[PDB]
DNA sequence: AGCAGATATCACTCAGCACGA
DNA sequence: TCGTGCTGAGTGATATCTGCTTTGGGTGGGTGGGTGGGTTGAGGCAAT
């Protein structure tokens, strides 16, 4: 009744809206089918434009009614796509102000939530259930599921004489998506007074997969919601965009994206006759002189080029720093201005630090009593650069330890049974 | 100033001393189970004080009537009869802690003093219980003198608990069983010291009326 | 409608408790004086209309419910009873002092007030009896009412150390100071609310468990029949402390004072009725042989003395090892079958071996056994249903107050109480319900067996 | 008249005629009764001045969007006995109807502040009777108590059902909503209408949470017997308490003292044993705030707009700094180099973020390198009293990651964490250091990164991470020899390097010398002192004011409004630098250094130009004023000139003395 | 598979009356 | 006042069906506990 009035309405939406002579969003399915792209990416400030009643509805119960706007989105793609197809996703884009990570309480459960923080890990990625094939035991009466992954589903309990839970998957002829988990740290300039920083659980589903690293900045928008692993349930955030500021597709594959307009953004700037002093006088603006060590760094992020020769050696092609000097040199915060600036970097103490800490870490899961290997910063630096402040202040065990990364670039574990070679171009 | 409408009846405590006999921990045997007698020990280790049900108050789901005084064994009882002619309520209780009476609980680790140690032996430990005024009176370390009686701690787990789920020697320390409670396990004992006195043997206006 | 209607009923009866009066706390002396209320005798007077006018005349109980949870009794009349009884009691004394002197005022209006304390608590105090015709609001609350009438019955015989008895003494002894002839029947009307006051406090005693048959008993069974509230014990509402009480308030002389001048000095019809139930309810529950027997010392070693024999005789069924030896033995019958049966004393004796083979076996005979609910029949707790053996353990000092207060009644006036109840109710035989004519038989029955007793021990009597 | 809708009065109220407190609150009249008792005390209670206090707090609370309106119990006694009793022995009811009657006094001042926050909250501040966890019996149980200990375990804050619905599996009605205990699970058993003993999924169409946190509260060190293992019990924190209290703080704790039966407790012990909980009211920060005992409230170092008007007051008379560098220590006969280092150091500096690419520090740290009896220690005890976040630490006593932060094994989950430390308990704050050079090499390197990036910089087991340290340091050494040596220079008698030398904005050096004036003053304003503190030289007004009249004497402003100065001036003011001398500063700045590229000087870089231009920013903040002057400029640099000359060796001092006296 | 709780359908005891002795 | 059924509904009782849960291991959790078991390896910390 009202889901397909609500289904209508969704689907008018798509197919007029318009701001000039463009239909934006039935243009952009079109495309994304083209490429196999089975999403849809909404900006909240054009659907508050085109009717407010949608948004209100939307923004009220956002678990109940985004799965009838992806149903709509699948019927309007299988109308411009077929010539008489999965379930699509929705992607939202907002601006509304972010609420602080420790902000989120009892007021913001089951709402539309942005927030940002830093991404400390990621897990592998599992199998959730969409179409469900079933058979009853006794009977063998054939059954099928549609599930959607939005929760406020089971087995049925009783078949359609036959037991309580009478009926088994049929696995062969099920469909899947992908799922995974993240964990979300709130910003250290943010954190309150004298307080830890606080983490939060998240998920993503099939194409928000695969699109943050550990260590990177994000802002999300998702659903506050909670589960019950008596009187209290786990909060957790249904990630529904993933917004960041370092291009992780082009980081971790050969593939690099870059729009147009900026590769030549890019190439005007390469043309420029000096480009040199224009990098030398860009980094670091508040600290005077020490010219040259500036143009170390300028090097040291560029770096060099590496070869493999046809013997299988292999040549080291990143550079390395060393500021030693008398106090108030402003070498610390050289190192904070490269921490900042580099697309991948992490900022470390020498004191602080540990053997452990700065390479991998044997850590055993409590519960499979399994051990596996945790990421210290020359993991999490990977293809980035390591400020290692206070490099005196080191012991050295610790100090020994990072011969191997600097040079070789790689990391050598032979710990509790675990016998690997990690990377750490760094 | 007002009405104190909480006025219930004293719950007096009897402590003997002066016993003729001071036992040991390894001198302790069942015959003497329900027996008032001394034993001396070194605390070793105190619990923390505990409000013990003593006297339970319920009132019926059905009905809402009202039954009270109901004595508690080592395990938590309800009652089993609605006191109701009309009420067919059996096993549907809810306690009233308003009405019910709770009092100090401490246990006590104590263990045999060296002197009296068998040479080359493990010391010898057991469980006394504290009451009422008796609570803290013992601290660890001290070398104290208790007087009370020798009572036997069954197993309160199988006889029953509500939400709890039931379950040296090598399997030779079988316990009693064909109780209609245990109907298919059996129940276990332990000595343990319920103890009724403790001895522990190892301005200017306000001082001057302590003097004599 | 009727949860609401109660709620009604149980904040007007709150307003009517905390209007009654209450204790001033602003004058300095210690403990606090009682103070009557602006409309004290108006309040008393409206508890009892909605005694009459709900209570009875509707069939229910919840006046009463309402009264008891609001402590109307314990707070504000037994205090008032007994203020009125230290203010005549010092009048007396004045009086003593110099007959002219007088420190009364008001004194109409305080025995007023009185006078509706001592009804209302008559009628709080009432005897309750569950009938077959009884509704099922009565019905359901008899044990609650049972509880708050032992709550009553130990306050008034504990606070104070039981000064409302002297209160109603006196008001009793307002009416033995005019001539019988000059006696109104509001004057009898007293004497016998006063004696039925008495009685009352007597007769209480706990009730019965009652438990729904529909269903049978659980695998759990009974865990225990206990029907006393929560901070009242047996020793609170026992005839010993009936005895001290009525010993410390000088009760048994009034009683024996109105017993001998029965028939003479008053007016029978009122007075011979209550006198034998309160003599009944004296002597339901007194075996005879106890009041003519350290001794304790003596008689506790003989009982552990017998309990030794007993464990003695118990001894020879026990084995001296442990249970888990492990011992079998097999039993030749008269023809060749062999019985198998387990245990040290089975080898060793025959005996024991049948009567354990008896003892192991499973199958029992049905016993059907014809029991009758004493509160059916609406009589009260006496020899008839009491356990052979059952002893009221007195004080030897409330003992020999027992034993004196019986010998000077029977010495007195158990003759003319006799003689008179007989012929009222020989004249009036048909109109006698059950409860009458038992007690009449039971009071007959234990005052001739008391002095047949008395005259065995003594030659004199 | 309806007979629920009648009231009693106050006597009447008094006294009582149920069979208990609970029963005779819950009545419709008592209760009524009681409401407009309390909405008469909120509305019609007046302080010494005469003013409603209720009506300010309420007006406060509604101009900051709170949800928690705090009520003094000493104000409740005295207005009210009777209604304190009840709160006193029945403090469920009493604080429902309490908040009910809030929400009412709350809405007069703001009609639709119910858009706002559904409910209000009422916390107790002060009473009267304060027990230890070892102190507790069952004669506490269902009462409000007050309790001190150690905040060991913090759970994080989950959402809690405020009510549960319920509906029978078999016939499938719905039952009501039920009120959700803090303390124990709901269940229903019999059902009003199927009568099914068969459970009840439950499932609600709509459900309001509420915020839930759990404490481990254990036992301070302070307070338990010295060798004796600490007492503790678990704090249950709803609604609006959650993340008031740290792990590792010592607080105080207002509520309710219950139990509930526990089954694995039973089986444990083998009697009929009852688990205990504490169901907090209201929290109040006693870390470092020994000392501040004696005032009432649950923030001693929070202000109303009264205060707030007397600061600014205060602020406007024009020697507000010299009273206030005066009032610093005042049982401290002289230093009053080490009382103005002190007071910069207490109201600090402002930060700055440029552009966002550059951080600089705002904050000032001291240090007292002085003779073995010249009051260091007090001095420090002193700041720690003062300052709103303050810890304390002994050279020895403190390990290298005791400060910054640690690394454990989480009991519970069995994973690393990330545990804090002095630095990170003193955040926006002070850390006092005492005996500095007798501090480990190692625990004294630790700091070098938190004195200058206020960043605690963590990587190990696999934890990487970076922290916020924005404390200031005020530390106390004693020269090498035990001995100030005036004719050496000042590095050759400290055993401290060049860079923890650098980080350091005020270095006070203090000499022991004999003579006759100086220690025939000493010793008389010591034996005046002395006297003024004897023991033995309303009741709580008269105490209060003979306790000001003693301060008058030594101080000319009082030592709590000095502290909410403090605070005050710290929260809401952030001075700037708009008009000042240029060339001052840099020709000073030059002069420092060629007179510092003397070997063995004391070092000076550029981060002695950012503490002069800090000290002009604390000396514009300590008057409360918007803009730095060129007055408080030219102050900071006197200051930190006059530091650096009496630095110096004897021969030279007077030559340094005569070439900076232009500047001081 | 074994165990504990429960439903419901299976008999048996005291109850009492008609005939006659 | 014995003997022999016929009536009988009450008061049982015992022969008879309806729902957990378990082992131990994270394919039940950490608002069931760590004194009911698991448990050897790596890691960080303080006293040394
Ligand atoms: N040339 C400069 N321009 C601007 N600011 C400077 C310059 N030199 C030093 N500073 C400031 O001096 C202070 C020095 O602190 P910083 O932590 O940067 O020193 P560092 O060289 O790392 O020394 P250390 O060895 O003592 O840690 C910082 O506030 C920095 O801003
Ligand atoms: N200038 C001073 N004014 C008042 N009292 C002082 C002064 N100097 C020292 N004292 C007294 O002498 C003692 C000095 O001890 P303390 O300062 O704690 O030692 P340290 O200086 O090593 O920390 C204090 O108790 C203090 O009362
Ligand atoms: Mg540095
Ligand atoms: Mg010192
Ligand atoms: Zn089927
Ligand atoms: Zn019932
Ligand atoms: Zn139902």
């Amino acid at each position: 009744d009202d889901n397909t009035e609500i289904i209508k309405s969704f689907k008018n939406f798509i197919l007029e809206f318009r701001l000039d002579s463009q239909f934006i969003y039935r243009d952009q399915l079109r495309n994304n089918i083209l490429v196999k792209n089975y999403s849809l990416t909404v900006n909240m400030e054009h659907l508050i434009g085109y009717n407010e009643d949608i948004y209100k509805k939307l923004s009220d119960e956002p678990s109940d009614i985004i799965p009838l706007f992806e149903t709509a989105i699948t019927q309007v793609a299988k109308r411009i796509s077929i010539l008489s197809l999965p379930t699509f996703q929705l992607i939202l884009n907002s601006n509304a102000n972010q609420i602080p990570l420790r902000d989120l309480d009892s007021e913001h459960v089951s709402k539309i939530v942005r927030l940002s923080g830093i991404i400390i890990s990621t897990s592998v990625l599992s199998s959730r259930a969409t179409y469900l094939s079933i058979m009853c035991r006794n009977c063998r009466h054939t059954t099928s599921i549609t599930i959607n992954n939005f929760n406020s589903v089971s087995l049925p309990r009783s078949c359609l004489n036959c037991g309580p839970d009478p009926y088994i998957i049929i696995h062969e002829s099920s469909k899947f998506i992908d799922q995974q988990f993240l964990k979300l740290q709130e910003i250290p300039e943010l954190v309150p007074v004298g307080e830890m920083p606080r983490n939060l659980t998240m998920t993503c589903d099939r194409y928000l997969t695969n699109k943050v690293i550990p260590g990177t900045r994000v802002t999300i928008v998702g659903i506050y919601s909670i589960y019950n692993s008596v009187a209290i349930r786990t909060p957790y955030i249904k990630i529904l965009g993933i917004q960041s500021d370092v291009e992780t597709s082009s980081i971790w594959n050969s593939v690099t994206m870059f729009t147009e307009e900026e590769e030549e953004e890019f190439l005007q700037l390469s043309r420029n006759p000096k480009l040199y002093e224009i990098l030398t006088n860009s980094i670091a603006p508040s600290i005077f002189g020490n010219e040259d060590i500036k143009k170390a760094i300028v090097c040291l992020l560029m770096g060099g080029s590496k070869k493999i020769l046809p013997d299988g050696m292999r040549l080291r092609g990143d550079i390395n720093v060393l500021l030693l000097g008398d106090p108030g040199t402003a070498k610390s915060q050289l190192l904070k201005f490269v921490e900042k600036v580099s697309p991948i970097a992490v900022y470390t103490s020498g004191k602080g630090s540990s053997a452990a800490g700065l390479t991998a870490s044997v850590q055993r899961d409590p519960m499979t009593r399994e051990f596996y290997l945790e990421g210290g910063a020359m993991v999490l630096a990977d293809g980035g650069v390591v400020c290692i402040d206070e490099f005196d202040k080191m012991r050295d065990e610790d100090r020994v330890a990072i011969h191997e990364a600097m040079e070789q670039q790689t990391i050598s574990i032979a710990k509790a049974g675990i016998t690997t070679v990690l990377n750490s171009r760094t | 100033t007002s009405t104190s409408p909480e006025q219930t009846e004293r719950v007096f405590q009897i402590s003997f001393f002066n016993l003729p006999t001071v036992h040991r921990i390894r001198d302790i045997r069942s015959e003497k189970i329900g027996s008032l007698l001394s034993i001396s020990g070194t605390v070793t280790r105190t619990s923390e004080v505990r409000p013990e049900l003593y006297k339970a108050s319920f009132t019926c789901d059905m009905c809402r009537a009202i039954v009270d005084n109901v004595e508690q064994s080592f395990k938590y009882t309800e009652p089993t009869f609605c006191p109701n002619p009309s009420c067919e309520n059996r096993a549907f209780w809810t306690l009233n802690v308003t009405r019910s009476r709770f009092l100090d609980w401490q246990k006590v680790r104590i263990q045999e003093n060296a002197n009296e140690i068998p040479t080359g032996s493990m010391p010898r430990t057991l469980d006394v219980i504290l009451r009422g005024d008796s609570v803290e009176r013992a601290k660890p370390g001290d070398r104290c003198k208790f007087t009370g009686v020798e009572i036997v701690v069954p197993d309160v787990t199988q006889l029953g608990l509500p939400g709890v789920k039931p379950s040296t020697t090598e399997g030779l320390n079988s316990g009693v069983t064909g109780l209609r409670s245990l109907g298919v396990r059996d129940l276990t004992y332990k000595i343990s010291f319920l103890a009724c006195h403790v001895i522990s043997i190892g301005d200017q206006e306000v001082f001057l009326n302590s003097l004599s | 409608a009727a949860d609401f209607s109660l709620t009604v009923l149980r904040a007007r009866i709150a307003l009517l408790a905390t209007a009654i009066g209450g204790p001033d706390y602003t004058s300095q002396i210690d403990p606090p004086p009682y103070k009557l209320g602006d409309d004290c005798l108006a309040c008393l007077k409206d508890l009892k209309r909605w005694f009459k006018l709900v209570d009875d005349q509707q069939k229910r109980w919840d006046v009463a419910m309402a009264v008891a949870e609001y402590r109307i009794l314990t707070d504000d009349l037994l205090p008032i009873l007994i203020d009125w009884e230290n203010k005549c009691s010092l009048a007396a004394k004045l009086a003593k002092n110099n007959p002219d002197h007088e420190e009364f005022r008001n004194k109409a209006y305080y025995d007023k007030i009185a006078l509706n304390c001592l009804q209302l608590l008559v009628l709080m105090t009432w005897p309750l009896i569950v009938t077959e015709q009884s509704s099922s609001n009565q019905i359901t609350l008899y044990g609650e009412l049972k509880k708050h009438q032992l709550v009553y019955k130990k306050t008034i015989l504990s606070m104070e150390s039981g000064k409302v008895l002297r209160a109603a003494i006196r008001l009793a002894l307002d009416v033995i100071k005019i001539d019988r002839l000059s006696r109104t029947p509001r004057d009898n009307m007293v004497l016998k609310l006063v004696l039925n006051f008495f009685r009352n406090v007597i007769a209480i005693e706990p009730g019965e468990f009652t438990i729904n048959t529909k269903k049978s008993m659980p695998k759990k069974g009974i865990t225990s029949i206990d029907t006393l509230p929560p901070n009242v014990s047996m020793d609170d509402i026992s005839l010993n402390t009936v005895i001290s009480s009525f010993h410390k308030n000088k009760v048994f002389g009034f009683l024996l004072t109105l017993t001998s001048s029965l028939s003479k000095e008053f007016d029978q019809d009122f007075i011979n009725i209550p006198l034998l139930e309160i003599m009944f309810y004296f002597t339901k529950d007194v075996n005879q042989e106890l009041l003519f027997p350290t001794s304790a010392g003596f008689e506790l070693s003989k009982l552990l003395q017998k309990e030794h024999q007993m464990r003695k005789n118990v001894i020879k069924h026990t084995s001296a090892r442990h249970s888990r030896f492990g011992g079998l033995l097999s039993i030749q019958t008269p023809d060749k079958t062999r019985l198998t049966v387990s245990g040290s004393q089975a080898l060793v004796d025959e005996k024991i071996a049948l009567q354990k083979l008896d003892d192991s076996k499973k199958w029992n005979k049905r016993i059907i056994k014809k029991h009758q609910s004493v509160a059916a029949e609406g009589l009260p707790n006496s020899l008839l249903n009491s356990q052979t053996g059952k002893a009221i353990f007195f004080t030897e000092s409330n003992g020999k107050h027992f034993k004196e207060f019986i010998n000077n009644f029977i010495d007195s006036g158990f003759n003319i109480l006799l003689h008179s109840v007989t012929n009222y109710f020989t004249t009036e035989q048909d109109r006698m319900v059950t409860l009458e004519q038992v007690e009449y038989l039971l009071f007959f029955a234990w005052f001739v067996k008391y002095q047949l007793l008395r005259s065995k021990i003594d030659n004199s009597a | 008249i309806d007979p629920l809708r009648e009231e009693l009065t106050l006597e009447s109220l008094s006294n009582v005629k149920a069979n208990s407190y609970s029963e005779w609150i819950t009545q419709p009249n008592v209760s009524r009764t009681i409401a407009r008792e309390l909405k008469s005390f909120l509305l019609e209670y007046t302080d010494e001045t005469g003013r409603s206090v209720y009506g300010a707090r309420i007006r406060t609370l509604g101009e900051m969007n709170s949800e928690s309106l705090e009520v003094n119990y000493r104000h409740l006694a005295e207005s009210k006995a009777i209604l304190a009793l009840f709160l006193a022995k029945c403090p469920e009811e009493m604080l429902k109807i309490f908040d009910l009657v809030a929400m009412e006094a709350t809405e007069l001042h703001y009609p639709d502040y119910a858009r706002i926050h559904s409910e209000i909250h009422v916390r107790i501040s002060d009473f009267p009777t304060i027990y230890s966890l070892r102190e507790l019996r069952e004669s506490n149980l269902s009462s409000l108590v007050r309790v001190t200990g150690v905040v060991t375990r913090r759970t994080g804050v989950f959402p809690q059902l405020k009510y549960v619905k319920f509906n029978c599996l078999k016939c499938g009605s719905i039952l009501g909503p039920f009120f959700q205990d803090s303390n124990e699970e709901i269940r229903i058993s019999f059902c009003t209408n199927c009568k099914s003993k068969g459970p009840f999924r439950v499932n609600g169409e709509k459900t309001v949470y509420r915020n839930y946190q759990r404490v481990t509260l254990q036992e301070a060190p302070g307070t338990v017997p010295p060798g004796r293992l600490p007492r503790h019990r678990e704090v249950i924190l709803l609604a609006d308490l959650v993340d008031v209290s740290k792990p590792g703080e010592e607080v105080e704790v207002t509520g309710i003292y219950k139990n509930n039966y526990d089954g694995n407790l039973n089986a444990k012990n083998g009697f009929p044993v009852f688990a205990t909980i504490i169901e907090a009211n209201s929290i109040k920060r006693r870390e470092g705030n020994t000392a501040n005992e004696g005032e009432e409230g649950l923030d001693v170092f929070s202000w109303t707009e009264e205060e707030e008007r007397e600061f600014r007051k205060i602020s406007r008379d024009r020697g507000i700094i010299d009273k206030i560098i005066s009032s610093m220590a005042p049982s401290i006969y002289g230093h009053r180099d080490i009382k103005t280092a002190v007071a910069c150091s207490l109201f600090g500096g402002v930060p700055k973020n440029v552009n966002g690419k550059h951080s600089i520090r705002g904050d000032i740290n001291v240090l007292l390198l002085g003779d073995p009896g010249t009051a260091k220690s007090q001095i420090l005890k002193y700041v720690e009293k003062t300052a709103h976040r303050a810890v304390f630490a002994t050279g020895q006593g403190a390990s290298a990651v005791g400060l910054t932060a640690s690394v454990r094994k989480d009991p519970i989950t069995k994973e690393w964490t990330l545990e804090g430390g002095a630095l990170v308990l003193a955040d926006k704050g002070v850390c006092l250091i005492d005996e500095f050079d007798k501090m480990n090499d190692q625990d004294r390197t630790s700091i070098h990164e938190a004195m200058e990036q206020q960043s605690i910089s963590i990587s190990k087991a696999g934890i990487v991470t970076t922290l916020q340290a924005r404390c200031s340091i005020i530390a106390a050494a004693n020269p090498n020899g035990g001995r100030y040596n005036s004719t050496l220079p000042l590095a050759q008698n400290v055993s401290l390097t060049e860079p923890i030398l650098s980080r350091f904005d005020i270095l006070c050096v203090v000499r022991d010398l004999v003579d006759e004036e100086a220690d025939e003053r000493l010793a008389t304003f010591v034996v005046d002192s002395h006297v003024r503190s004897h023991p033995e030289n309303n009741a709580r007004q008269r105490r209060l004011q003979r306790q000001r009249k003693k301060e008058e004497e030594i101080s000319p402003i009082p030592q709590e409004l000095l502290m909410k100065y403090i605070h005050y001036a710290r929260t809401k003011i952030y001075p700037k630098l708009h008009q000042m001398d240029m060339d001052k500063v840099s020709r000073v700045y030059a002069d420092l250094r060629r007179e510092s590229i003397s070997t063995g000087s004391f070092p000076i870089t550029v981060r002695h130009l950012e503490s002069i231009l800090r000290i002009a920013e604390s000396f514009a903040k300590m008057r409360l004023s918007e803009f730095v002057s060129s007055y408080d400029l030219d102050r900071a640099i006197k200051v930190v000139v006059d530091s650096f000359v009496d630095a110096q060796k004897v021969s030279v001092r007077r030559q340094l003395r005569r070439s900076f006296a232009i500047y001081t």
